[PDB]
């Protein structure tokens, strides 16, 4: 029984790793989906 | 850690049961002492016979 409970707590640890990997992927995806910022595009236009 | 503590309790139970078996082998009537006395007495009677 305690062996099975150890398996359960290890699964909980794995879920808590997966949540942070998910948040990092979502943050990098929403960083990638906007190539330039509004201020970055403004600075490009001002240089031009 | 709690699983390992339960394992140590299991090993203590095994030691207690082996001690109980050793106490039974000491305290049984047909132990080694009875057979030692039987073979000595019977060797004496066998030689005189």
């Amino acid at each position: 029984d305690k062996v099975m409970a150890e398996i359960d707590a290890d699964k909980l640890a794995l879920q808590e790793s997966r949540h942070g990997a998910q948040s990092r992927f979502d943050s990098f995806n929403t960083l990638y989906d906007e190539d330039v910022n509004a201020g970055e595009k403004q600075a490009m236009d001002l240089y031009l | 850690r709690e699983a390992a503590v339960l394992q140590k309790n299991y090993l203590e139970t095994q030691q207690a049961q082996t001690q109980a078996q050793l106490a039974f082998l000491q305290s049984k009537f047909s132990n080694a002492a009875l057979y030692n006395w039987l073979r000595g007495r019977l060797s004496a009677i066998y030689y005189q016979f």
